[PDB]
């Protein structure tokens, strides 16, 4: 598995390749060079993770070379590799690889065909670097080229100045989120004296035996990065706006890449934050609080990619409350299924798109499931994974793994959020559904793995992150018998709400209450608002009241007095001679006076 | 021994430049090339012949090359050369944009070719012997003769779409800060050589004698501040810093100009030469002024760089605020923050001049500079948004390049000594990404906000796609493998960090 480095060199040298061919090349020759790259990194993974599992699961290390040596500040290019590793490249490079196929079949007759795919490459090179790091500095170096990719493709049609906007608030949002990582590094090294996951861990309990402020400094610096990354509390408003890019980039974002950064982030320092209780459950009641707000604005949306950006962050909030409960494989197990269906059920999305050939909302969509059956069944399938109907999906076996080590550390309020937001989940997902619809290899693989057979795969984190506490049998039935039922409930009150004529919907909407509740989780719960007038409105201000340079205008100040006092001292050469004389008699007076007195 | 030569080379070329002119107008740009050609193959023999990677830290003074020639003995004063890693590198730097800058003029014929080169070329001359000199006076004989050239061009050569009073205002503006802090500088050397007379009764202008001087607390502090506002004049500073703005505005439109002289380089270099090691105390007792100063000096620079309307003010305001971060870097007595501000120094240096560079193509396509007037010039150019896109990225510190290894080598050691100075800037950081961003989408996203931008624009030429090229891989390379560039300098940085803690 020596080939590790050349799952990050094939998308980098796709990216280059793509970049400085300019567009000059046939969209083939670019489709070519794009999904080629990203499926040889998928082939290279599935060679490494065959040879990870024949040598009996052993976290293996390349080191390149050297990043900086200063010094005691020893920063290497080493990758690493143990089950978490492999579970998140696997997905990234897999799912990756399903959407450069299907942007490759979608993407036909766009310009910027290789832009977009060199773009692609990149994010895909700079998240296998993520996920391969063996220290925090390499790993801050794929977070932040994550962040650049993600802005380079959110606002990918550059025509449109709403998606540059959309592009550049993701990228301020996500760029307050790796400064705060930025904190918990420095923090870290101070302390620790080192970067690597291992050797920090390991020095972190001889440490911190005498005082534990920093550490909790740290692992709170490093739960604001990863709230900065994966879109969750108080850094989640900018994907629901970064929703305006095109929709294999909403695939790679939501899906496999950019807000799983965050739950890698935690569960690769996981010991740190076991070390530090009170930020574990600060992180468990981050992602409750979190997954309940966002299934709360995916209630009322009325666009498909708006509903789907708030069940990412519903699915991301549940990954955060797995965390906070000491549920590390249930929140990688719900990583790689979430991955699986909100891809299937973005690439759906896109196709819906397509046959509607018009940006309209969900209202004047209606009785889509006859013209595109289809379609309509990869939205049915991704929206049972989603909401997680029992026996049958894969997200029913990861939600109820998470609810499981909710049961088992005692964590009762946590499980009440989880219950309640799976609820809404099955209501805001059906409720999309019915609206929407009543009134292809990647598919196929995607259509495969949002069931039951995306539970079948299991992620070998074995002696990587540690094994939860055992449920009771009786306890764990009841458990999912509970899930499925409210699952199974909700998904049958929207059945009753929106498959008929609406009329008790409509009523609830009609009354004052529903206009107040409807646009305050219309706008995110006001967050956006709060941003604007809290940081953005005073940004603004200060430019604007700065824009004039006083601080110049200040140092040129002596300029203006030298000019007048040029201009008062002119006046005493009036040319007259008289005046002259009288001058000289003056200071006659004043230098006898001054010799006089001293 | 090859001191001299580093500093006569260009003085020298400049003169053939001039007199040669007779022969042609396509001839002084070659003699200009084979003149950093030779500059640059020197100084590159240098570090290969130095070997500064294997150098330890022995203490100030420690040259890895020394020239001594007296010049006037009656004070003391001595054309007195000498070379370590950090002087070699500023002299790699120097000559690498030498030649970018002899680049980027090819294609000027103008009447007076020959004494534009000559300007460029004592320019150069100029901060190579200001990166070189460690004689008092002949340090502060050459940071005021890199004024006149930069003076005449700036005026003279200058912007021809502003008026030719704007472009006097802003050369006169810019001689008059220079050359007075510049006198400030020279107060506190002879106040310093003065000191040192009455304490010992040898008249000296060296550096290495004025490093044991007993002085009181109070004068040391004053000499500490004339040497600083110097520095400061020419960092830059807050609010010693508009003239950079007014200069790289009303610069000559090619370019090249940008990279001679007003590039900044050479002020921190004075502050980690000369202000830590002849003053520590007062150095020390300075620093939360001066770390202030630089928080102070990232906010405001940021906050100017998106309220600009033009792109190469916008340039200059992002050179403030990440020379800020220098100047924060310096007051702190880390190696890894000193070591960071090298690498800072070194990638600013490369990416301002990318910067300065793609602007300037720019305004040769377009004719403006106001990016209100322009929009959506992604779609209507080949090469130039892209290599932007680029440059922008990385002047916002974004990993991959050397800029962002220089600023987080700066925040670890700062952080180490102050972490609150570190927090605020790298809320300064977030400020850098915002106003790349801003000029990104102001200037090449969007739809053609005029006309002149709304047809197709012609293709950058091939010498300067592959000069902004080589500055693109040589950025890379630094960001990606910066370790020859911190063994160039470890030994030099070890020696300040070590003199300026164990003398406080
Ligand atoms: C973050 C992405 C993953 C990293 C790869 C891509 C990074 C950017 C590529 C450009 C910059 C490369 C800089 C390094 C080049 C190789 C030189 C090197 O690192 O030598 C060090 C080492 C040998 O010296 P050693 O003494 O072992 O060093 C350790 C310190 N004592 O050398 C060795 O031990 C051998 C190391 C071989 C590495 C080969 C990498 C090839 C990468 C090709 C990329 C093509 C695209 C480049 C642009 C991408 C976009 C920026
Ligand atoms: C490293 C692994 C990942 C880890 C995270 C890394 C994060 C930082 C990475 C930074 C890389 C650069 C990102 C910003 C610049 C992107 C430029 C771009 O958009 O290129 C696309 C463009 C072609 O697009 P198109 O619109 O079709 O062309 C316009 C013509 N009408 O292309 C062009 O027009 C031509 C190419 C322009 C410049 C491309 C980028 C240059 C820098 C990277 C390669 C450097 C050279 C390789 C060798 C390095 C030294 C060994
Ligand atoms: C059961 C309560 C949740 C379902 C419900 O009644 O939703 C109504 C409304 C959102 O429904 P909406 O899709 O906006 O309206 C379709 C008809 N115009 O939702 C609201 O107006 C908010 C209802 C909040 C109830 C607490
Ligand atoms: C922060 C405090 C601590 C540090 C202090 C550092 C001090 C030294 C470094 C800063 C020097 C600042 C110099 C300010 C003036 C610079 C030149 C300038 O702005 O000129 C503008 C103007 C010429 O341009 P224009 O406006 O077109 O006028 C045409 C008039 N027919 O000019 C004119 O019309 C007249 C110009 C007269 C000459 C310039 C003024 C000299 C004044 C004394 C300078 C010495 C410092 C004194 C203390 C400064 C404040 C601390
Ligand atoms: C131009 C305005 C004048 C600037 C120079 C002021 C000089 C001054 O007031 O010096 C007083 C004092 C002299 O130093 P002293 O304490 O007597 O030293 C012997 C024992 N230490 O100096 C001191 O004690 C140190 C004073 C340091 C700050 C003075 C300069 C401020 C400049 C702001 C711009
Ligand atoms: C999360 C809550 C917890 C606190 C954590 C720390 C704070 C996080 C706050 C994040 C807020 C992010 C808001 C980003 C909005 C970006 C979108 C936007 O406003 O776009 C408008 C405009 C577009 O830019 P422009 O290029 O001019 O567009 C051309 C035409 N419009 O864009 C502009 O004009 C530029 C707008 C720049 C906004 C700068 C924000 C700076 C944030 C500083 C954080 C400081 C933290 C510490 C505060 C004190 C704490 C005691």
């Amino acid at each position: 598995m020596n080939m590790l480095a050349l799952t990050i060199i094939l998308p980098l040298i796709g990216f280059v390749l793509l970049a400085f061919s300019r567009g000059r090349w046939s969209e083939n020759v670019s489709a070519i060079v794009g999904v080629g790259s990203v499926g040889l990194a998928a082939l290279v993974t599935a060679f490494i993770g065959v040879d990870f599992f024949a040598n009996g699961e052993q976290t293996y290390s390349q080191p390149l070379w050297t990043w900086m040596s200063v010094g005691d500040f020893n920063i290497g290019f080493n990758l690493v590799l143990d089950g978490l590793s492999l579970t998140m490249l696997s997905v990234v490079t897999g799912v990756g690889f399903l959407i450069h196929m299907y942007a490759s079949w979608y993407m036909r007759g766009e310009e910027g065909y290789s832009r977009f795919f060199a773009y692609t490459n990149l994010f895909i090179a700079s998240m296998v670097v993520l996920v391969l790091a063996d220290n925090l500095l390499l790993m801050y170096l794929g977070w932040e080229g994550v962040g650049l990719c993600s802005y380079l493709l959110i606002g990918f049609y550059y025509t449109d100045p709403k998606n540059g906007a959309a592009a550049m608030k993701a990228f301020v949002v996500t760029r307050v989120g790796d400064v705060f990582l930025a904190f918990a590094l420095f923090i870290l090294y101070n302390e620790l004296g080192t970067l690597n996951f291992r050797e920090m861990v390991e020095l972190a309990p001889a440490h911190f035996a005498d005082g534990n402020n920093m550490l909790m400094w740290a692992t709170l610096m490093l739960l604001g990065g990863a709230v900065g990354k994966s879109a969750q509390l108080p850094l989640q408003t900018w994907l629901a706006d970064a929703m305006a890019g095109p929709t294999p980039v909403s695939a790679l974002i939501h899906a496999a890449t950019m807000v799983t950064a965050g739950v890698y982030l935690i569960a690769r320092t996981h010991g740190l934050f076991l070390m530090t209780p009170e930020v574990l459950h600060l992180v468990g009641i981050v992602g409750a609080v979190t997954l309940l707000l966002a299934g709360f604005a995916a209630l009322v949306q009325t666009d498909i990619k708006r509903v789907l950006a708030y069940s990412t962050m519903s699915q991301i909030g549940y990954m955060f409350l797995a965390l906070g409960v000491q549920a590390w494989d249930a929140a990688i197990f719900h990583l790689m299924t979430h991955a699986f269906f909100k891809a299937l059920l973005f690439l759906a999305s896109g196709s819906v798109i397509l046959a509607c050939h018009h940006e309209q909302n969900i209202f004047k969509m209606g009785g889509l499931r006859k013209s595109i059956p289809l379609v309509y069944l990869c939205f049915l399938v991704g929206g049972a994974a989603l909401s997680a109907l029992p026996l049958v999906t894969a997200g029913f076996f990861s939600k109820d793994e998470i609810l499981a080590g909710a049961m088992a550390n005692g964590h009762i309020n946590l499980m009440v959020a989880g219950l309640v937001g799976a609820f809404m989940t099955s209501l805001y997902t059906f409720r999309m559904i019915f609206i929407v619809f009543h009134g292809s290899l990647p598919l196929i693989v995607l259509l495969i793995l949002s069931t039951f057979v995306g539970a079948l795969i299991v992620p070998p984190l074995q002696g990587v992150l540690p094994q939860t506490t055992e449920l009771a049998h009786g306890s764990m039935l009841t458990l999912e018998i509970t899930s499925g039922v409210v699952a199974v409930v909700g998904i049958l009150l929207a059945a009753w709400l929106w498959l008929g004529k609406r009329t008790l919907v409509t009523s609830i909407a009609n009354s004052a209450p529903g206009r107040l509740l409807s646009t305050w989780w219309y706008n995110a719960w006001g967050f956006d608002w709060l941003y604007d007038k809290v940081f953005v409105k005073p940004f603004l201000g200060i430019a604007w009241l700065l824009k004039r340079d006083p601080l110049n205008s200040m140092m040129n100040i002596p300029a203006v007095l030298s000019r007048f006092a040029g201009k008062g001292l002119l006046l005493s050469e009036n040319g007259y001679l008289r005046w002259y004389v009288a001058s000289m008699s003056i200071g006659a007076v004043v230098v006898l006076a001054l010799l006089m007195v001293l | 021994m090859l001191l001299p030569w580093l500093i006569l080379i260009p003085f020298i070329g400049g003169f053939l430049c001039w007199q040669t002119e007779r022969f042609g107008v396509k001839v002084p740009r070659w003699i200009a090339l084979i003149t950093m050609g030779l500059t640059l193959a020197l100084s590159l023999q240098l570090w290969l012949q130095g070997g500064y990677s294997l150098t330890q830290s022995a203490g100030i003074p420690q040259w890895q090359s020394e020239f001594d020639m007296p010049w006037i003995p009656r004070f003391g004063i001595s054309i007195h050369l000498a070379i370590d890693g950090l002087s070699l590198l500023m002299v790699v730097l120097t000559g690498l944009l030498g030649v970018l800058a002899v680049l980027c003029s090819w294609k000027e014929i103008e009447k007076y070719q020959g004494f534009f080169h000559l300007n460029l070329m004592w320019i150069l001359g100029g901060v190579i012997g200001v990166f070189l000199a460690i004689d008092m006076f002949l340090f502060f004989f050459f940071w005021e003769m890199m004024l006149v050239p930069m003076y005449f061009l700036i005026a003279l050569w200058g912007h021809k779409a502003s008026d030719g009073k704007t472009r006097i205002t802003a050369a006169t503006k810019f001689f008059i800060y220079t050359q007075a802090s510049g006198l400030v500088m020279l107060i506190a050397i002879l106040a310093l050589v003065f000191v040192h007379y009455n304490a010992t009764g040898v008249w000296t202008f060296n550096y290495e004698e004025l490093l044991n001087t007993p002085m009181s607390s109070g004068v040391e502090y004053l000499l500490m501040l004339g040497f600083f506002i110097a520095f400061a004049v020419k960092m830059p500073v807050v609010p010693l810093h508009g003239w950079l703005p007014d200069a790289h505005s009303q610069a000559p439109t090619a370019g090249s100009v940008d990279l001679a002289g007003i590039l900044l380089k050479t002020a921190a270099y004075g502050l980690l030469r000369f202000s830590l090691p002849l003053f520590p105390n007062a150095s020390a007792e300075f620093a939360p002024i001066a770390m202030w100063l630089g928080v102070i000096g990232i906010f405001y620079g940021a906050w100017m760089a998106f309220a600009q309307t033009d792109i190469k003010r916008l340039i200059a305001y992002t050179s403030v605020s990440h020379m800020g971060f220098v100047l924060i870097a310096i007051y702190t007595g880390s190696q890894l923050a000193y070591q960071g501000a090298v690498i800072q120094m070194i990638a600013h240096g490369l990416s301002a001049a990318g910067l300065f560079i793609l602007c300037g193509q720019l305004y040769e396509r377009i004719h403006t500079r106001d990016m209100r007037m322009m929009g959506g010039l992604w779609s209507k150019m080949k090469w130039l948004p892209a290599l932007s896109l680029f440059f922008a990225v990385a002047t916002l510190g974004m990993p991959g390049t050397g800029n962002f290894v220089g600023e987080f080598m700066i925040l670890f050691g700062s952080f180490q000594v102050v972490p609150v100075i570190t927090v605020i800037s790298t809320f300064g950081l977030v400020f850098a990404s915002v106003y790349s961003l801003a000029m990104l989408h102001r200037a090449y996203f969007g739809k053609a906000k005029s006309q002149i931008a709304s047809q197709e624009l012609p293709g950058m030429s091939l010498r300067e796609l592959f000069m902004i090229l080589l500055l693109v891989v040589l950025l890379v390379l630094l960001g990606f493998y910066p370790q020859p560039i911190l063994d160039t300098s470890h030994s030099a940085i070890g020696n300040i960090q070590q003199w300026f803690v164990n003398s406080v």
